């Protein structure tokens, strides 16, 4: 498998093992999603100390709102963070 | 990496 | 890193492996993608055979319609097969 | 790894 094939792969491994915790392994629920946050994501996480951001994050990629992201609105979420960082970086590198 | 700093710093 | 923070980042370094060919690293070209598209995703792209199909992605994926990838609109690809891979997973699963 | 096959499948 190339990095694309396997970065493909994890993405839906991850999203899979945090939606699994409860009875529906197709949502990441609210508790979930502040797990998966705290433990994949702790490094931005932990910056933060305002507990209300991850609730203002939830809303945010809830996009049909029903409280639980699916898939497609948790990759929103990678993706967000990939380009802010791809942003970063051109800024760094193309000063 | 590069993304564990850079998510440390934005935000 | 975690598996997420690994990731984001492949996907970042893909990019810009692929975008850096010609003289311009922020963006992919029609030339970019179709390698690309035959190295990285190359079990895609060999199955099919009629080779309009690629001319016909590009198109699709280029949202700004300057004739390149942006960084964005290359994640929209990524997202796009995670998406139909994890559909499939479901399918597979829950039949 | 399944992704891979998926591609195959899928397109
Ligand atoms: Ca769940
Ligand atoms: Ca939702
Ligand atoms: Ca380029
Ligand atoms: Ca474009």
């Amino acid at each position: 498998p190339t990095e694309t094939e396997r970065c493909i792969e994890s993405l839906i491994a991850i999203f899979q093992k945090h939606a699994g915790r409860d009875g529906n392994n197709t949502k990441i629920s609210k508790t979930e999603f502040l797990i998966f946050m705290n433990t994949e994501l702790a490094a931005f996480t932990q910056n933060q100390k305002d507990p209300g951001v991850l609730d203002r994050m939830m809303k945010k990629l809830d996009l049909d709102s029903d409280g639980q992201l699916d898939f497609q609105e948790f990759l929103n979420l990678i993706g967000g963070l990939a380009i802010a960082c791809h942003d970063s970086f051109i800024k760094s590198t193309q000063k | 990496a590069m993304v564990s700093a850079f998510l440390k710093q934005a935000w």
